[PDB]
């Protein structure tokens, strides 16, 4: 079990850690979050009580270093930093625990939610989507735009998701125009899976990461990427059976976890209705279809 | 963006453009089978591809053999249309290729867009106009060449005949659309109006009779009258 200590909490902020969130008051005594489960990526995110705009946060993996949070009064935000002095870090964290100045990551034992949402997400892939190689952790916020979004302006601050475009030369083989547009299997399996992602686990990891950024930061371009990666699978007549089964589990826990009051903006009516009811895979997503119908029958 | 009553005059500027109408590509007769079931029998069709500035009608005949052994023919027809339009553009010299293609039905947009990926600077556009190009098969010479075809075939016509020697392309397009609107709303009457007079001839390479200017005014008036009457009948107004 690992710890992300906080130097202090100068400004009133709602802090999230994965799917949990708590409030800290201005200058409240507070020195971080303990008992964070090893073995998964994690995200620690912030929304200032004075600016409900700009949710922001940091993806990290405690196996990759000792990380702490410190408020910057010049840039006005809670910054993740790495401590290279192992002994100095243990001592800080030991003191703060003894003083009982840390909230505990509140995982229930029966609960596999976070595992299920991050199963294929790997910190090394996040850092290729979010390029800032001097840090072991990755910053994301509500306003960051995607590479594809940019093509339609600052590159250093972009989400480098794999560009999917169903009306592109990459997606359409010359001479197979109609075939490839109505059956995206060759774009999915040859171009994306074999070509770019190398395997389905990396594909699913980008899909899961896009959803999580959409959910936690309201990052619109991530939402577009998540829907696009769902639609590419659903619009393919030929998909490995192991992928369909795993997609159904992936989407089930995403739909399960989505805040009810955000379904209107986070869920694209057209994509979901097409995927669950018109696409080749309309009958391959039984758990996802069952939860969507019982929880958001309005959308459909 | 979409083409409508407001940017109507863009059709007659000097940016090359083409209209594509696919309404006569896949044509069937519906009949009963011996067992009392219903079946279709395809007949030859055509893509109607028109430069509204010159009157150029690239008429691509779609022979029934193209449907042999294929499923979902109404859907295939849209892709076949897009394939043939793309092939036409590729065959044209660069300086004759359109800068825009306007499709008369929105369902042609994705098929043409996909077939034209090699021409990213050709805009594919829909229209809000209710253009009557489906009535093209009411023009006898066009119907005749489509039905007689025994193989795929592209046939050329000037759908304006020689009109542009005396009138503008705006006026020529308005006359053509009036003629086709009439033939669409009441083909028999429309045709009676155009051929009533045995003394007015149709040139070998022309589709329409050789009316003087004054005779065109009488004709156009009579076509207008036809269209409005039929409309009163339609809606009981
Ligand atoms: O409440 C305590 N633990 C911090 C957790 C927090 C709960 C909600 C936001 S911060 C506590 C109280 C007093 N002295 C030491 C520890
Ligand atoms: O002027 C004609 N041809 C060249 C202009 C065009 C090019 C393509 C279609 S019309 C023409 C006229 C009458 N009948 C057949 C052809």
């Amino acid at each position: 079990m690992n710890t992300v200590p906080f130097t202090s909490a100068p400004i009133e902020v709602t802090i999230g850690i994965d799917q949990y969130s708590f409030n800290v008051k201005e200058n409240q005594p507070f020195h971080g979050i303990k008992d964070i489960p090893i073995g998964h990526v994690h995200v620690i995110h912030f929304q200032h009580a004075d600016n409900s705009s700009m949710r922001y946060g940091y993806w990290f993996d405690c196996r990759m270093g000792n990380f702490y949070i410190q408020y910057d009064p010049k840039d006005g935000l809670y910054k993740m930093m790495e401590e290279r002095d192992g002994a100095k870090f243990e001592n800080i964290v030991h003191n703060f625990k003894e003083r009982q100045m840390m909230v505990s990551y509140p995982k229930i034992d029966e609960d596999d939610t976070w595992y299920n949402l991050t199963e294929f997400v790997q910190m090394d892939k996040i850092r290729k989507i979010v390029r800032k190689d001097e840090n072991q952790f990755s910053y994301v916020d509500s306003s960051m735009t995607t590479v594809q979004e940019n093509e339609l302006s600052d590159p250093a601050h972009s989400l480098n998701y794999t560009v999917i475009n169903f009306k592109s030369r990459e997606a359409i083989r010359p001479g197979h125009e109609m075939e490839d547009f109505l059956d995206k299997s060759y774009y999915l399996n040859t171009v994306m899976l074999q070509g770019i992602f190398k395997n389905s686990s990396n594909y699913f990891g980008e899909l899961q990461f896009a959803f999580l950024n959409a959910m936690f930061f309201g990052n619109y371009g991530s939402s577009l990427q998540w829907h696009a990666m769902i639609e590419l699978i659903c619009s393919s007549a030929t998909v490995p059976k192991h992928m369909l089964d795993k997609l159904d589990e992936i989407l089930y826990y995403q739909i399960k976890t989505l805040p009810e009051q955000y379904s209107d903006i986070l869920l694209n009516e057209r994509v979901w209705n097409i995927c669950l009811y018109s696409s080749f895979q309309k009958n391959s997503l039984h758990n996802t279809e069952k939860i969507m119908e019982n929880k958001y029958p309005e959308l459909l | 963006g979409a083409m409508n009553s407001s940017n109507y005059a863009e059709l007659f500027n000097n940016d090359i453009k083409l209209f594509v109408d696919d309404t006569n590509v896949y044509r069937v007769t519906v009949h009963k089978t011996f067992e009392g079931n219903v079946a279709t029998k395809a007949i030859n069709g055509c893509i109607f591809t028109l430069n509204p500035k010159t009157g150029h009608l690239f008429l691509k005949i779609i022979h029934t053999s193209v449907w042999a052994g294929q499923k979902r023919l109404s859907q295939l027809a849209k892709w076949k249309t897009a394939e043939e339009v793309s092939a036409l553009v590729r065959s044209l010299p660069k300086e004759e290729q359109p800068k825009q293609i306007i499709v008369t039905r929105k369902a042609m947009l994705d098929p043409l867009e996909v077939h034209m990926l090699d021409f990213p600077n050709i805009a594919i556009r829909p229209t809000e106009l209710r253009l009557p190009f489906s009535a093209a098969m009411s023009i006898d010479k066009l119907s005749d060449v489509v039905m007689k075809a025994t193989e795929p075939q592209m046939v050329l016509f000037n759908i304006y005949d020689d009109w542009l020697d005396r009138i503008s392309s705006y006026t020529a397009f308005s006359r053509l659309t009036l003629l086709l609107r009439a033939l669409k709303t009441n083909e028999e009457s429309a045709k009676m109006i155009l051929l009533s007079d045995p003394t007015i001839t149709i040139k070998s390479y022309h589709l329409w009779p050789s009316f003087t200017d004054e005779q065109w005014i009488t004709i156009e008036s009579q076509m207008r009258d036809l269209i409005l009457t039929e409309y009163g009948r339609k809606y009981n107004v």
